């Protein structure tokens, strides 16, 4: 995780029930950016032809 | 593949016809084939060697 600088206050209803308001600096500094890796495979599967 | 007679029939350019022939070549013959191309595996062995 990361040490975010939080503030506890309502803000125009954008954190109404369980929603969060995040500054653009968080996106700019590439916090919470994540790398994902997938696997794709193919087989030859020889035939009678 | 009688290119010489093709030349003397068409009155067409010498070795400048090659790119036109290549254009004809790159024209996807048999176009309906590419709608589905799945082919299965049908193999049954009677004798095994390892």
């Amino acid at each position: 995780g990361q040490n975010m600088r939080v503030a506890f206050m309502p803000w125009n209803g954008y954190n109404f029930e369980d929603s969060i308001l995040v500054s653009e600096r968080v996106v700019q500094e590439d916090r919470f950016t994540t790398i994902h890796i997938q696997e794709l495979a193919c087989v030859s599967r020889d035939t009678k032809l | 593949h009688d290119f010489r007679t093709l030349m003397r029939v068409t009155r067409l350019k010498e070795e400048v016809l090659k790119e036109a022939v290549n254009l004809i070549q790159s024209l996807d013959p048999r176009p309906g084939q590419s709608i589905q191309t799945s082919e299965p595996e049908y193999v049954i062995p009677d004798v095994l060697v390892r």
